[PDB]
Formats: structure tokens, C-alpha cells, sequence
């Protein structure tokens, strides 16, 4: 038989083939043309073609667990059987699609994927994808990933402590807010402990609470809130009438700031209790202390 | 392949064919051997008896295969369920060749609608009965990536043809706004905020019963305030009843779920006054002791105050807020300060389900999430009340179709909803059969359904579904479950569905016709990489400042142009309008002389002055 | 001049460091910062400012503490109405924690793409299966065995799901927070002390 | 015979479990049923229908399985 060649079907479930390794065994490394991949491996992909298109599929399970019910009653000693579950397709030299057209059949050829085809399955003309890394198998495929639907949709980065990922938060923020590529990116970073500072030494602006060389000051002005979370985060959380006695003084002091300072849009007929007008809050405190 | 054994409902096969096994070729037409999807036929004398194939190879043990009866014909008279005998040793099984399969769904009903093509040939028909698929119900389960927008609206599009449907009626409940171009111009737009050719969604708050007033409204009373509420919502009605006469509305039978205005800034107006202000002299609270209604203002202290004082500054919040603009601020429904609205509740339905088009597009996308529930389940409490008090007139949902379309409901239907929205989902669910009133679930995470409210559905429409979690809970709401349709659903291409139901006579994994191009839904989300590639120009967040603390998106400020103004504006497909402003009326001069209408805007009027969308 | 200063200064990227800041209040003032930043970018979307014309990215740094189950705090509301409504007004969302099981289920449901380094207890692993919606076993099976920086990219951005390798940072520009080193400090020799300035 | 409705599978004292049979392609809440024991009738009134009536391993055993019924004795009426 002709190489990249590996076994042949021997049961269909729909979207779960069970493949037969043949009886050229102990090779385990099935040379095509210099580089060797290893047999029925994990993550590994396979190729079924069926007359003119080709179907794919990615491994699941090797050994007794893809063996079927009746064979290992015939024969425990024998665990030559894959789990292949079907992904996608090629048609007719247009592109790789996923959502198979049609089933393979008992007898067909299944196939083992060059790192070409690897290529032909992970590369795409799409100008929007960017590439973020390489693959695990082989590093010269780049690894295509959508930019906009990516901020667009939602994102998640979920890992453990100890598998680096804050590099790869850090990698992932450089790439996308690249100057030459994308000179109008706008990108806010909520950090907690602080250790992203030290990654752009001089990309970024940096906002702490205690400044000491170069960074920049935050500030949060209390009159920016409304009534309820700057109730919350001073006098925290009264309930009583007190409540309506700093909101109605809350009012007064806006409306003589309002007298005071002309604002455009807004009037006596157009102010709330949570518009963003600036009130001391010395005096607030003074007169209801006083009083 | 010759059948060797009869085990009940799956028969197994041993072929003698030494290696055919290469598209087996009869009359012209290539049938291939026992496939995954292919159809059996195993002749005994003179009746047919077909079946479809489930699996193949070992499983069925090599030359074993697993085919599975479903049905077989009399004598020539057409494909029936329910067997005669179930084929012994000795005859060969044939197969259900493109012609066959053509009589197996050919169907001699007009009703039936062809809604496709079937994925082995692209030539055979779906014919599908669309009484049963507005009539009974409908649901639609699929990933996201399998293109359930595109198959739905061809679904609704074909099934709204006006030389095939002239009484159709489609309301679909959309969420995101993804509907508008798909079908521009044969439905209407319902909006909160619309721009230019939609229609306004304005919702009559004093039309809905008492406890959505509650819940939305007081924000859930249930002591004293309710009580009060309901004491200001009786005597609101009667005063209303005695200042304008309504035709079968009097004194003697005002119930408390009458759609009968009544005055609610004037009531938040009393509920203020009556907690506010200081009575000139103590002993007495009289109302002319003072030490507007619709503006929110209000003006010893009273002893008539209430302890709803928190409920009552929410209410008057919510009257201020822009997005309760279409909750308490109809245009014909704006309530007087003496209860007077220009228009009814009759005109509104007439709106609604009364339009000279066939479909009608609601859209609730501008919807705070806050009660996005009740206003859900009024909607659907009051179509469903519309039609079911005037059913008997022709005019209710028995002689006018009705079919409710919710998206992602797997959030407001799930299994431990206890909202009013279901509540009347389960009421459509249960009386409607005999109502005519149809629905139609759309979701992409089916697993999250309730499972008994979506095996009252009658016609799913299964898309591709990669998740075992989505199969199992599927396959838990199916009852004819045949393996070779069973496990096909993780590799369908985006496009095709498979339809089982009541809608069809045989299991189809058809092909969803695409719509005419054109007319392909699809929500107006931005560019990333489009947007992002530009390069860097000027900004002015003054004017964001100044529209935020307005909290307005006004600003102050084919080609037209204005060279008093100078304001040259192109305008881009889908409706989209443009200002850019600080243009010289030459160069819009020579744009309007230069090639057509494209290029010298993109060359300079792109990136080079201020623009407003 | 304040929003000017946040979201419309020359550089791309601006950090915010809320390490200084009181832990009692950290919950409720990223509230207002995430509701201040939805307001500012809502009512002037059809300014050349708003969201649809510049797209925005919010990046939450340890989502665990913030997003529980039966959280009473207002980021949680504020990280929802993003999440539910800014796909129309362009801005983004993506959390970065290091505890999926504390993660509420429903938001964690709605993130588009998933990016799972290497998970160790399995508690985690189940939620993240039961909150993805492309799950090929081969590729679930592996992630208690991923190399230290492998990703696997699952979602609606990218064609299938994939085992890549993020390309690492040019050399200096490397996340590191500047916490006192205690084997450095501990191993000086000790100094006579003054504790009147210290008090 | 007729009016059959299947057979008990549990009893706790006064909660009883019935298995609808087969073949049911109904009884409700409020409906009533009888327990023919040799000579006498035993009453009863249905409890719940649907999935809280299913036992604990099978409801994850099987989660869409509804054949189940939960009865509550009431009367009896002797000789």
C-alpha cells in the first residue's frame, strides 16, 4: 500500500469511527518521506478520503476503550483499535469546512496527516485572523485567531497559578495592541497586585495611589458618584431617615452650585440627585455636624 | 446484501457481493452500498418493506450491518408505518433508489410546503405541512456556529409567501436586532428608540393586570403599600369610570384587572404630596394648610405620610429615566393628568397584529435587563388575552394564525423559572391547541430548557450540536429516535438541519434552501480590525462630556450637501447616515464629479474631518 | 479631562494599580469605575468617542473574588450588564482568574473563547467542560498534563479548537510584582534600630 | 382487566410509588385511585407526578424517564 497509511474503518456510530491499527506492528513510527510521526498518538489527527473529498477527524481513545464489545470476548490479548471522532472536511480544493456531507463506509482507507495538510487545515486567507503562537506538534504553523470577535464576543483566561498566566495575559495584550498594526487600540487593565507595571516600561500609562518617579496619580472625585454607592462607601449604608436628611441636603447644596456655576442642559427643571455636578462635602459635613 | 436474522426492530445482513462497494450503479443513477443515511428495502412477494440504515461494521456482528425498520408499503399504495412480516433468510435486500425515495416523499397533500432539499440528492422535496408546524409548536436547537439565523429566517420566509400564505401572521421576539435586514421591507420594526422607517414599541402600563403593575412598577409590594395601591387603583378607576363613559365599563362591576386609564404621575403626584409637605397648623393635616403632576417636582408636617417612601422615589426615578420612555411615556397612550389619552388599547392591537404585512418584527433590544421578564410575559399575556376574548369574533387567533418566536429562552424558560413569563408560556402551551396560537423556541444551549415544556413542542429543527450534554437532552424530548439520524447530529455542515416532527411524514435531514441573496440576517456588529487599522487622529471629549451630562445622543451639530452648513454627507448601504462636517463645499464639488460616488470619499473625506454617524 | 486622561490618552494601554487601595472598598469603586466607564461610553455612542467607532477592552484581573455565586457587591452587576448588553455599544470584557470554580456558572457560560492553560484540581476541569459548548474529548482530556505557557484556544474566535504555544514576550517587558524578597532581607546582617521615627 | 394502571414498586407506610405500566401513550393530581388486597379496596389520592415521584439513584439513573407516581393512602372501605 501507498505511505501515510494506517489502518482501515471497521465500524461507524455516526461521528464516532472505530479504526483498526494493521498488522504491520512494532514500527510504531511510520516514515514519510524523513520526518516520522508516531502512530495513533493522542492529539493526533487522520484523514479518511471518500473517492474525491476528504474527511477528518481527531483521536479520543487508543487501546482496549475503542476496542468494540464482542472482540475482546473473541481475544483480550489484542488492543489494536482507535476512537476517532469526525471534525470536518475538504471539498473540491475550495477549503476546509467544518460539518461532514457524507459517512464513510466499512473497508475505507483512513489516512495519517502531513504537517502540508496540517497547513492546509490551520491556515486561512482571512485578513482578520492574527497569529498568537505556534502549534505543539511543529513550530512553523502560526496559530490564526480571530481579533475582532475576539474582543467583540466575550474572552477568558482560566489557568493555574503555576502555568504562567500572566506571561501569556501580557504576550496576548502586546500582540493585540501592536503600534504598526493597530496604532488606535484602547485597552483597560483592571489590575489587583500590580505586577503588570513592570511589563511595559514605557508602552503604557500607569496609575497607582502612592506615585513615587514617574507614574501617574488616580484619583476618583467623590461628586463623579451617585447617591446610593457614595452612601455606601461613606456612611455605610444607614437606613433611616438620615438617609432622606443627606439626600435632600445633597439637593440643596447642588441647586446653590447650580446658582452659582451656569452648566449647559441643565436647570432647576433638568437636575437629579445623581447628576454629576461637583458639591463640597466639607460644607455638607460642617452644617449637619453644626446642626 | 441479503437479510439473516429478524431480531424485532433491527434486522442484520450478510452481503454476497464479493466487492462491490463502489456506488453501485443502477439505470444511470449511482446509489452507493449500506450507508449511514442511506434508506433499506427488503421485497417479500409483492409489498415493500423499507427501513433506514443505523450502523454500520463490527457493531452489528466483516459483513454485518444494522439496519432498523420504520416502515413498508401495502398493496402500491404508499409509505406506511406498521409492518406485515418481517423479512426471513433467502431474499436479497435492495435499496430505496432516487425515484423511490421521491414516492416515499411525495405526499398528495397541497398543505404540504417544500421547505428544501434533501442532502443525498438535491433534487427530492421536503413536503411539509405548515399547519402543523404553526398549529401544534416548533423549536429550534443547534450551536451557534451551525447558522441557525440563516436557516430560521429562510423557514419564515418561505413560509410567508403572500401568494401561499395570504393570512399569515409571524411575530418573532427577537432580541438582538439581528432581523432588520433580513427582511427589510416585508416587516415592520418595533424599537424603542427607531430612526428612520421603524415604528415605536410604546406599552400602555394601566393596560396590564394589577400584580405586573406591582411587580414592575412598586417594585414588589406586598404589606401596606400594596394595600394602599390597590386602594389608589380602585378609586383611580372609578373616578376615571365617572368622568368618562366607557361602553360596558360602569360603577357596578369595576374589576381590578379593568384596562381602564388611570392617573399615575397624578397618583405619584398624591403619593408625594401626601408625604412631603408641612401641615400649616398641627392638630388638623388639611390639604389647605401648605406650609406639578406630570413634572416629577414635588413642592407641623403631614400626618398622612406613608412608608413606601423608598417604592414611590423609585417610581418617580423611573419617570425621569430615558429608557422608561416607552413604559410610561406612550405618544396616543400618554396619560393626562385627568386620565385622557389621545388613543385606545384597540388602537394598538390594530397596530400590532393588524399591519398589511404578514410578518411583524418586535424588537426589545433597547430593554433594560432589570424586568425584561414581565415585560416579556406581557407581551405574550396580552396577545394571547387579544385573541382569546375576541375569538369568537373572525378576527381572534382561530381565523388568523398566530406564531410566537422566542430566542434564548433557555434563560427566562429554564428549570427553575418561577417568573410571569412562563407562567403564560405554559397557558399558551396548554389552551392554545384549540386557540391557534403557535410557538417557536430558538436557542443555542438546549441543555438548559425545561425538559417537559420543550417535549410539548411538535417540530424540532436540529442543527449541528457538538456537546454530548445538548444529544442527551434532545434525544430525551424525541420519541422516534433512529440512530442513523441519531448520530449525525455533530457533523452537519452550516446549513443543513435535520427535521423531525409532526411537520414532516418521514425523518428529514434535509438542506435549508438559503434565502434569496440580499436578504441574509445579520446584526450590525462593528469591524475590530477595521476600526483598529485606522490611524491615530485628534479628539474632542468635550463633547462626550457635554452629551453625558445631558445624557442625550443629539449632538448640536446619495450625496447632499449644505455649503451654509458645510456639512458633506454620503451615505453607505442599510440605511446608514453620515455628517461629516468642516468640508469645503469644493471639494464635495468635485467628489460629486469624481468617478461616481466612491474613492475621492475614502482618499480624503475618510480620514480627515470629523464625522457623526 | 479626567476621561481624556483614561480612555483618551496617546499610548494604547492604561493600567490601573489598585494595590494601594483599601481592601474593604475594592469591590464597590470597580463598580463605579465600570459604571462610570458603560455611561461615558453609552451616551455618546454616536460621538466619534463613543465605543461603536473605537472599540474598547476591559481586562479584570482575579475575577474568582469578585464574581461568586451569591455576590452582593456591585461589580457583579456591572460586569453582567456588560456582558448581556455592550456586543451593540463596542466595548469588551475578559477575566483573568486562576479558581473557575468560583466563577458564577451563567457568566462564565456567555464568555466567547476560552483560553485553558494547565488546570491541576479537577473540580475546575469539570466547570470548565460544563461551560464550553466545543468539546472534543481528546482535547479536554489533556489539560491536567499542559506544558508551562501551551494554551488551548476554544471558542468563536478561532476555526477549530487548538493546542498552540504562546509566543513569549520580547525579553525585559516580563510581568513581575516588585513583593519584598524574604530570603534577601532575612539573610542581611541586623542593624541597631530606631523606632522613635517608626512611631 | 380494564382500568388498569400498573403495579406499586415502594411503599414508606403511607407513600406509595406506582409504575404506569405500559402501552399509556390519565391520572391526575386529584384523582383517585384504588388498591383491590384480596377482599377489600384501599384509596388513595395522588401525590406528585413527574420526576420528584422518581427515587433518588434513578433520577440520575434516568432523568427523562416519567412512568413514575406517588400515591398517598387516604380510606379504606371494608366488608
Amino acid at each position: 500500500e501507498a505511505s501515510t497509511y494506517i489502518g482501515t474503518v471497521q465500524d461507524v456510530n455516526g461521528a464516532n469511527i472505530r479504526v483498526v491499527l494493521d498488522i504491520n506492528t512494532i514500527s510504531s513510527l511510520k516514515f514519510v518521506d524523513g520526518q516520522g510521526y508516531r502512530i495513533g498518538q493522542i492529539g493526533s489527527f487522520v484523514r479518511i478520503p471518500i473517492g474525491y473529498i476528504n474527511l477528518f477527524g481527531i483521536v479520543s481513545q487508543v487501546g482496549a476503550g475503542a476496542v468494540p464489545d464482542k472482540l475482546l470476548e473473541v481475544e483480550p490479548y489484542g488492543h489494536r483499535w482507535i476512537s476517532v471522532q469526525l471534525v470536518g472536511e475538504e471539498g473540491i480544493k475550495k477549503e476546509f469546512e467544518r460539518g461532514v456531507s457524507q459517512y464513510p463506509t466499512i473497508g475505507d482507507k483512513v489516512h495519517i496527516v502531513t504537517e502540508p495538510d496540517l497547513k492546509k487545515i490551520y491556515g486561512t486567507q482571512n485578513k482578520k485572523y492574527i497569529s498568537l503562537g505556534n502549534i505543539a506538534s511543529v513550530d512553523s504553523i502560526p496559530a490564526l485567531v480571530n481579533i475582532d470577535t475576539l474582543v467583540t464576543r466575550h474572552s477568558a483566561v482560566l489557568g493555574s497559578t503555576g502555568s504562567g498566566k500572566s506571561t501569556t495575559v501580557t504576550s496576548i495584550l502586546q500582540r493585540i495592541s501592536d503600534m504598526s498594526q493597530f496604532p488606535s487600540a484602547r485597552i483597560i487593565v483592571f489590575d489587583i497586585h500590580g505586577e503588570y507595571a513592570a511589563a511595559f516600561k514605557g508602552k503604557a500609562k500607569v496609575y497607582k495611589v502612592t506615585p513615587s518617579n514617574n507614574e501617574l496619580k488616580l484619583s476618583i472625585p467623590y461628586w463623579a458618584l451617585t447617591c446610593d454607592e457614595f452612601l455606601s462607601v461613606a456612611f455605610g449604608g444607614l437606613e433611616g431617615s438620615g438617609r432622606n436628611a443627606l439626600i435632600d441636603k445633597i439637593y440643596e447644596l447642588k441647586l446653590q452650585t447650580l446658582k452659582r456655576q451656569e452648566y449647559e442642559g441643565i436647570n432647576e427643571d433638568s437636575l437629579t440627585v445623581d447628576t454629576p455636578i461637583p458639591f463640597s462635602i466639607h460644607k455638607l459635613w460642617f452644617d449637619l455636624y453644626r446642626a | 446484501g441479503t437479510v439473516q436474522d429478524v431480531n424485532g426492530a433491527n434486522i442484520r445482513v450478510v452481503l454476497d457481493i464479493n466487492t462491490i462497494s463502489s456506488l453501485k450503479f443502477v439505470d444511470g443513477q449511482g446509489y452507493r452500498i449500506g450507508q449511514i443515511g442511506s434508506f433499506v428495502r427488503i421485497p417479500i412477494g409483492y409489498i415493500n418493506l423499507f427501513g433506514i440504515v443505523s450502523q454500520v461494521g463490527a457493531g452489528a456482528v466483516h459483513r454485518w450491518i444494522s439496519v432498523q425498520l420504520v416502515g413498508e408499503e401495502g398493496i402500491k399504495k404508499e409509505f406506511e408505518r406498521g409492518v406485515s412480516q418481517y423479512p426471513t433468510i433467502g431474499d436479497k435486500v435492495h435499496i430505496v433508489t432516487e425515484p423511490d425515495l421521491k414516492k416515499i416523499y411525495g405526499t398528495q397533500n397541497k398543505k404540504y410546503i417544500s421547505l428544501g432539499n434533501i442532502a443525498s440528492v438535491d433534487s427530492i422535496p421536503a413536503l411539509v405541512n405548515i399547519d402543523t408546524l404553526v398549529t401544534r409548536h416548533s423549536a429550534v436547537l443547534g450551536s451557534t456556529g451551525s447558522g441557525k439565523s440563516t436557516t430560521v429566517t429562510s423557514i419564515l420566509q418561505r413560509i410567508s409567501d403572500m401568494s401561499q400564505f395570504p393570512s399569515a401572521r409571524i411575530i418573532v421576539f427577537d432580541i438582538h436586532g439581528e432581523y432588520a435586514a433580513a427582511f427589510k421591507g416585508k416587516a415592520k420594526v418595533y424599537k424603542v428608540t427607531p430612526s428612520n422607517n421603524e415604528l415605536k414599541l410604546s406599552i400602555p402600563y394601566w393596560a396590564l393586570t394589577c400584580d405586573e403593575f406591582l411587580s414592575v412598577a412598586f417594585g414588589g409590594l406586598e404589606g401596606s403599600g400594596r394595600n394602599a395601591l390597590i386602594d389608589k387603583i380602585y378609586e383611580l378607576k372609578l373616578q376615571t369610570l365617572k368622568r368618562q363613559e366607557y361602553e360596558g365599563i360602569n360603577e357596578d362591576s369595576l374589576t381590578v384587572d379593568t384596562p381602564i386609564p388611570f392617573s399615575i404621575h397624578k397618583l405619584w403626584f398624591d403619593l408625594y404630596r401626601a408625604e412631603i409637605s408641612t401641615h400649616y397648623v398641627q392638630g388638623s393635616h388639611s390639604e389647605e394648610n401648605e406650609a406639578d403632576s406630570l413634572k416629577v417636582v414635588p413642592p407641623y408636617l403631614s400626618n398622612r405620610g406613608k412608608n413606601i417612601r423608598k417604592p414611590l422615589e423609585g417610581l418617580a426615578s423611573l419617570l425621569k429615566d430615558p429608557r422608561y420612555e416607552f413604559l410610561f411615556n406612550a405618544d396616543d397612550w400618554s396619560v393626562n393628568l385627568d386620565g385622557k389619552t389621545n388613543k385606545d388599547l384597540d388602537a394598538l392591537l390594530e397596530t400590532w397584529v393588524g399591519s398589511e404585512e404578514s410578518i411583524s418584527i418586535f424588537d426589545l433590544s433597547g430593554m433594560p435587563s432589570s424586568i425584561l421578564d414581565t415585560l416579556i410575559g406581557i407581551l405574550i399575556r396580552i396577545l394571547y388575552d387579544s385573541l382569546f376574548w375576541s375569538r369568537n369574533q373572525p378576527e381572534g387567533g382561530r381565523e388568523r394564525p398566530l406564531l410566537v418566536v422566542l430566542e434564548e429562552a433557555h434563560t427566562y424558560l429554564g428549570k427553575d423559572s418561577r417568573g410571569i413569563a412562563i407562567d403564560g408560556v405554559r397557558k399558551i402551551v396548554k389552551e392554545g391547541r384549540k386557540y391557534g396560537i403557535g410557538m417557536m423556541l430558538v436557542s443555542q444551549r438546549p441543555s438548559e430548557i425545561d425538559s417537559t415544556i420543550l417535549s410539548q413542542c411538535g417540530t424540532l429543527f436540529a442543527l449541528r450540536m457538538n456537546n454530548s450534554s445538548d444529544r442527551n437532552h434532545v434525544l430525551g424530548a424525541v420519541s422516534d429516535s433512529f440512530e442513523g439520524l441519531m448520530g449525525m447530529l455533530p457533523t452537519l455542515r452550516t446549513g443543513e438541519a435535520i427535521i423531525i416532527g409532526e411537520s414532516v411524514r418521514l425523518p428529514m435531514r434535509t438542506i435549508i434552501s438559503p434565502p434569496p441573496f440580499g436578504r441574509r440576517p445579520d446584526s450590525l456588529d462593528p469591524d475590530v480590525t477595521a476600526k483598529w487599522s485606522n490611524n491615530r487622529v485628534q479628539g474632542d471629549y468635550k463633547e462626550v462630556l457635554t452629551l453625558w451630562r445631558q445624557k442625550k445622543v443629539r449632538s448640536q451639530r446619495s450625496i447632499g450637501y449644505e455649503a451654509d452648513s458645510m456639512t458633506l454627507e454620503i451615505e453607505f448601504n442599510h440605511g446608514l447616515v453620515y455628517q461629516y462636517y468642516d468640508v469645503p463645499e469644493t471639494l464635495h464639488t468635485e467628489l460629486l464629479a469624481a468617478e461616481s460616488h466612491g474613492k475621492f470619499f475614502n482618499s480624503q473625506i475618510k480620514n480627515n474631518y470629523r464625522f457623526s454617524r
